[PDB]
């Protein structure tokens, strides 16, 4: 009896669990904290680097560094620490007895998959592994075979149209614009009130302000006048030291960067146009099914008002006789992991693993042939 | 990234 | 929860494949 | 107990049924669909090829090809799949229990009916069979015994004169112009409006616009001046995406290519001059009855206004003493199959089936002797 | 004195000059730049307008827009500016004293050339004008009168056969796969190395990389093998800032799409198969001379080793006895314009000019009457 | 374009 | 067809 491990490892949050469950076993931010003071109370649990939750509970005295920026692992020593903490401390299972199903964003460099496989086979010594596109698992979990997945994680936002199970890789779109950019833009617009957050341990406080207070306005040019006329839109927040801030207008100007990336100084089109263009890249026949099966996923789409605004946009963009339905369940914060656990448990999948024998025969260059 | 964007 | 919207439809829902007059006879 | 199987097997669209009925049991386009992308959800309906109606609805991710091109079977490995789908799926009857009546276009290459018979016996193991001319069956179904049949399907057009039930092989006229040549000319002329259909999936949309809006005009120059004078002929059609295209003048420019093949870069004359020369090739004594029983059949002749136009042209070509009657049955889309069924139900025809033991005597070449 | 201007106005790069010269006087990338940032200083230059090399220079703060796309003028408010700039700022001559010979690809929207004539006769007040196909210009630029012009700009590719000066419209073929599509495919495949280009400004960098280091393979699979086995097929480019990037396997993967459009997901045939089909649509008595006088042209057929590849392909497709010769002049990048200037220095083309009063008496539609 | 393809 | 015309 061996059961695969489904380990997401996306930017911002790592979610690991066993294959065949309805929820991830262990979710924790994918950070690594280096202590930036020299403490002399030796023997009290001192370390050289704190991983995951242990970093947050100490973020006051640490420099938090994300090993994955925009879907790309910029530091592999830190990623090995993340994976070791996932294997031996959160799941508490030896990796050499279970296959591992990792996920990746589309249009990433091939070195990312190459090193993922090399690490999973030479360091953790797993018997088998796989690498899946996240927006495909986000459709597996939704119980579908036709639809356009709009996956917006913490660091990257990509759209994948699939029809009857046949993906259209000539219409997969990617946009390096996600929670981490919205959190760095809120850190900027908060200075207009007088609030100055600069430390990497205050980027977390700003990310909390954003994920607790901010919402997406259905009409930006009207909600601006609303928040300008009356104070019936302000909300107060209590920092972890006592001070209180209040934010009335920033609430919907933070996630509005998703629909007007020019706010961040980016030429690219918003997420609604990113989805619409990715629909209109397909064939004339399958566009109607892609319209009415628009799936959402990832944490960045957990904004109150995201589905209403997305529908209002893609309806003013689509032909007047097409019905748009934004499939947005409240369990979309972890749809990719559910899709992974569904895929890893299937019987017809048990031949799609990359076996250790296969890796020993062709090195890390194999992950390009097997993994779609 | 190596060229374009940081990563 | 409370993040579901008025125009949001649970993944539990499922549409049917597209059938345009160009597909019959 | 047993009943013969009548399969039209015409180019472009396939019809099939049981001998002795007034309607074909199953009609399905002769399209072989193959996936041109690579599926990413394995186990959710992966099939190497889709045939018939399943190759029409799923055309968004398929490349579709026609086994028969200009009446000649170009891909026998696909004709085998079409025949298998006709036997085992649409009718759900085994071939080893019923005779099979195939139909062929006149002046078709020698190996065509030979390989037809060979495949019928060596693969499906049919008890008896026949290869009848596609045109002569239409006069049978029309309820007459003298006249010239004008059979313009999807791949071949042909005018065949028959008197007293005996065909006149010396006056058979064939024209490679057909309904698929009109589809291709529409795919060209539609660009002048600003529309681009070039994909095999979109050729089906072009065929649907053709058989829904296009119509033969009675005086092409007068209708051209009507369109250039005031826009009152334009019609709106909605693609499966929901765009609202608008074809005006282009309504009759497509069917007119039947009467003037110079629009398609062809040298031969129109269908009216074709019928005129075919009739004037017939014996002088019988011509008096020919001009009275000129019958249209097949799909492509179902154009709005083709009857009046054919009558005007042929009576302006033929002398005024002659009586020109363009008899157009209101169900001429299946007349070939109706006539095939009528012929197959005859006790006299129960001796005209090329039997298996007869096939074993002289090889497939036997088909050249029995069939007229 | 008084002469006739020649303004090619192909996609990507607009060419212009005076009739008689052997090179276009003013050639510039036909774009329009628009500032996406708010100016703050006094002294800065023009706003809402940057055309040609001027826009190319300051592309670091602009969004670029090609008014022509796939051969169809999408935005006339910018094409008018392009014409104004090439008239008053590059050729430096009033446009009310010279005829103008514009070019248009075959099979284009009629309203395109209608609006072209309307703008030429209503804004710049030219005395006369004329619009010709680029292929006819290319063949008239090779001095030949019997050949199949294979032209490939940045937005269109077309094979047009011509025999004894007579153009055969029934065999004119136009594929939409062209230079900008190759540029996009290069932008997409460069991500494998880890080089992300997503801005319309960096698209220029990618295009320069393409036309500087990309070469089409003679044997695709063999080149792929040699590239995967050794590093003797890796070139280095230097970005504007000063960084150096390396491109290996991509060098021939980028142009290979012209022969295998399936790389872009476009389910169609390559350019060599397009040439073969456009030949096989001609009369049987002229196919050999067309096989002998295939001429190339346009800025998308200058890839090293493309003539030999096309010759190998056609010879593989064409019959053995037929001889194949790919006439590839090493000046084809401007050949069409050269043809333009040539067609402007013939006493036989000084009467085919659409006069001003001729436009007044019948309106813009006269372009269809006089021009073919 | 208007129908089919963008332009 | 084999000669003249495609089929
Ligand atoms: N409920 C929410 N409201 C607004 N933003 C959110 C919410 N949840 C997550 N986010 C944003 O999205 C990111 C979390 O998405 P997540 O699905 O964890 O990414 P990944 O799956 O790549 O780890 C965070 O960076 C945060 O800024
Ligand atoms: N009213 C119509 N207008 C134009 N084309 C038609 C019409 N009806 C049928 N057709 C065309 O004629 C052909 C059908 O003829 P059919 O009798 O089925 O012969 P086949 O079996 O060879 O297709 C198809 O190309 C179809 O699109
Ligand atoms: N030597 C070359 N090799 C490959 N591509 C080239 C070369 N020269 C120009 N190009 C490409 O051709 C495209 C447009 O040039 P061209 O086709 O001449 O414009 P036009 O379509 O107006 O003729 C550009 O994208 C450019 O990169
Ligand atoms: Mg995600
Ligand atoms: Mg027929
Ligand atoms: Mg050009």
């Amino acid at each position: 009896d061996i059961a695969a491990l489904v380990v997401d490892n996306g930017s911002g949050m790592c979610k690991a669990g066993f294959a065949g469950d309805d929820a991830p076993r262990a979710v924790f931010p994918s950070i690594v904290g280096r202590p930036r003071h020299q403490g002399v109370m030796v023997g009290m649990g001192q370390k050289d680097s704190y991983v995951g939750d242990e970093a947050q509970s100490k973020r006051g005295i640490l420099t938090l560094k994300y090993p994955i920026e925009h879907g790309i692992v910029t530091n592999w020593d830190d990623m090995e620490k993340i994976w070791h903490h996932t294997f031996y401390n959160e799941l508490r299972v030896a990796p050499e007895e279970h296959p591992v199903l990792l996920t990746e964003a589309p249009l990433n460099p091939k070195a990312n998959r190459e090193k993922m496989t090399q690490i999973m086979f030479e360091t953790f010594n797993t018997p088998a592994m796989y690498v899946a596109i996240q927006a495909v698992l986000s459709l597996y979990a939704s119980g579908r075979t036709t639809g356009i997945v709009m996956d917006s994680g913490d660091g990257v936002t990509h759209t994948v149209p699939i029809y009857e199970g046949y993906a259209l890789p000539h219409a997969i779109l990617r946009l390096d614009l996600a929670g981490r950019d919205l959190t760095d833009y809120l850190m900027k617009i908060l200075t207009e009130r007088g609030y100055s957050f600069t430390t990497t341990a205050e980027r977390e406080i700003v990310r909390d302000i954003k994920e607790k207070l901010c919402y997406v306005a259905l009409d930006f040019e009207q909600e601006m006048a609303t928040a300008a006329s009356s104070s019936s839109l302000e909300k107060s927040y209590e920092l972890p030291d006592g001070q209180v801030i209040t934010i009335g207008n920033e609430r919907f100007r933070c996630p509005e960067a998703l629909f007007q990336p020019s706010f961040l100084g980016m030429e690219s089109c918003g997420i609604h146009e990113t989805t619409f263009n990715s629909i209109m890249k397909c064939d004339v026949d399958i566009r109607k099914d892609l319209y009415a099966n628009t799936v959402l996923s990832g944490g960045t789409t957990m904004y109150p008002g995201i589905a209403d605004r997305m529908q209002k946009e893609i309806t003013a963009l689509a032909p007047s006789t097409m019905k748009i339905k934004i499939i947005a369940p409240p369990e979309r914060k972890y749809s990719v992991w559910i899709g992974g656990s569904i895929l890893a448990s299937l019987s017809t999948f048990q031949q799609m693993w990359i076996s250790k024998q296969e890796y020993d025969e062709s090195g890390p260059s194999i992950v390009h042939r097997k993994c779609f | 990234w190596x060229a374009x964007c940081p990563a | 929860q409370d993040r579901m919207d008025r125009s949001a439809v649970g993944h539990e829902y499922q549409s049917k494949l597209s059938k345009h007059c160009s597909q019959v006879d």
